[PDB]
Formats: structure tokens, C-alpha cells, sequence
């Protein structure tokens, strides 16, 4: 969302993301902004375990396991 | 031709006439209905209701002396 | 696209910018029609008015759709307006369609800084 505190940016979220990495999945990140798609991919490491949907959705924030465009 | 991306015409390109307007207006040209056809019997060539529907009944037999009559 | 909202928000900007943009939105004409209006810049005389037609979308023009945009011109006017489609490709004025586009790519590239610096 336009709201993004700036904690939640990073200790919260991050913090969530952190102890669960696998299965090698590249992290992007879509900030939804009101005027466009910036596509900043932030791929800085963390390639996600599964079991995250359901611990992310629990944070402010609803979203999917797209299929996924950098693959193609 | 609905939405702009070809010429419409009334019916075809060149062989339309502006007076098939008033019947093909709903339909952007296109001959859609028995009901059309019967209109055009009516407008283009002066045909009664009933005569025009006795065109569309003709047009469903496909005979071969029945049409050479209602051609001229 | 995408957005109904940021286009019809942009088609505002647009109204509030341009008096032929405004005077379409006002005459609210449905949607083949409107969109040859909106193709086109409107060029207007003592007497006349003739819509310059972007020719990059000449096949949207045709006559039943002049005669329908005359008739709300004249709505408008509130007097017969004599108006007629022209093609004339010349990009010097802006039609309400090109209108709406070049404020949204510069609001996006503002706000493109704006992300970019909050930090983290």
C-alpha cells in the first residue's frame, strides 16, 4: 500500500521473511503505487520457503504466488 | 465494425446504398435478421410486408425456379 | 491503461485545459462518435467549425458520425454550426485524446522519485 510505516519496511517484514529461505524462488517487489509499476526486484538474497504465504498474508498485506514473469 | 476498427458499410464496400440506413442501423451494417431481410425487400425494392416475407420463406426452400421470379 | 479512475481523473486535467475537450464532455455523446470527436482538435471559425482529424485514425471518420456530432455541436452552439471532419495529420494542436497522455507520464515520473526516496 501507499502506507508502508517505516518499520514495516524493514524489522517487521523483513524480520518474517528472514528465518525462511529455500526452494529457489527470485524475490521481486511489486509496489502497487497509485500513478504506475515501479519494479524495483529486490533479489538481495532471500529466496522463499512456501509455508510464507499464509505468515505474509498475516501482515497488512494480501498478495499471491503469481505465475512468474522474470522466468519466462 | 462496432467498435471502429473497420469501415462500416451498408452492407459492403461498394456495393451498399445509404437508404439500407434506417434498416441496418442496429445492427452496423451487418445482415443479422429475417426480420432485415424483409426490410430490405420493403425499403430497397417496394415490396408489400407480406410479399417481402414470402422473399425469406423462398430464400429457406432454395428452389430454382422460385428465386429466377423474385430476382426480377 | 489500467485504472478507469487515473484515466477519467487525467480526462479532468484534460476538460479543465481544453474548451473542445470540455465541450465534448458537456455535449456527452456516447462512444463511436465521441471517439472520432476526441481524434480530432477542434479548429473553430465566425461561423464554422472544422475537426481536424488525427488521419492516423481516418477509418473511425464516416459521415454517420459527423452528421451526429453536427447535430450536438449545434446543441452546443445552441445555433447551426456547420461542422465537418477533415484529415489533416499536422500535429500543432492537441485533440482531447492526445490531451490526456503527456500530464500522466510527467506525474508518473515525479512520483517515480517520490517511491524511489523513501528509503530503506
Amino acid at each position: 500500500t501507499d502506507r508502508q510505516i517505516d518499520d514495516q519496511l524493514l524489522n517487521r517484514l523483513r524480520q518474517s521473511l528472514e528465518p525462511h529461505r529455500s526452494g529457489t524462488i527470485p524475490v521481486h517487489l511489486y509496489y502497487q503505487r497509485a500513478d504506475a509499476r515501479a519494479r524495483l526486484r529486490f533479489g538481495a538474497t532471500w529466496r522463499v520457503s512456501p509455508s510464507d504465504r499464509l505468515l505474509n498474508d498475516l501482515r497488512g498485506l494480501i498478495g499471491s504466488e503469481q505465475v512468474e514473469l522474470e522466468f519466462d | 465494425r462496432k467498435h471502429g476498427r473497420e469501415e462500416i458499410s451498408y452492407p459492403d464496400v461498394q456495393w451498399q446504398h445509404e437508404s439500407l440506413k434506417p434498416v441496418l442501423e442496429p445492427t452496423y451494417g451487418i445482415i443479422l435478421y429475417q426480420e432485415q431481410v424483409m426490410q430490405i425487400a420493403q425499403v430497397l425494392s417496394g415490396y408489400t410486408l407480406g410479399g417481402a416475407d414470402m422473399l425469406r420463406r423462398a430464400m429457406g426452400k432454395k428452389k430454382p425456379e422460385e428465386m429466377a421470379k423474385q430476382r426480377s | 491503461e489500467k485504472t478507469p479512475e487515473l484515466a477519467a481523473k487525467l480526462a479532468a486535467e484534460a476538460i479543465e485545459r481544453d474548451p473542445w475537450a470540455a465541450q465534448v464532455s458537456q455535449l456527452s455523446l456516447p462512444k463511436l462518435v465521441e471517439q472520432v470527436a476526441l481524434n480530432a482538435w477542434k479548429e473553430e471559425s465566425d461561423n464554422a467549425v472544422c475537426l481536424h482529424l488525427r488521419s492516423s485514425q481516418r477509418h473511425l471518420n464516416n459521415r454517420g458520425a459527423q452528421q451526429k456530432l453536427a447535430e450536438a455541436l449545434s446543441m452546443l452552439k445552441g445555433s447551426t454550426v456547420e461542422l465537418t471532419i477533415v484529415e489533416d495529420d499536422n500535429p500543432a494542436v492537441r485533440t482531447p485524446l492526445e490531451w490526456r497522455q503527456a500530464i500522466y507520464e510527467e506525474k508518473l515520473a515525479q512520483a517515480r522519485e517520490s517511491i524511489i526516496a523513501d528509503n530503506n
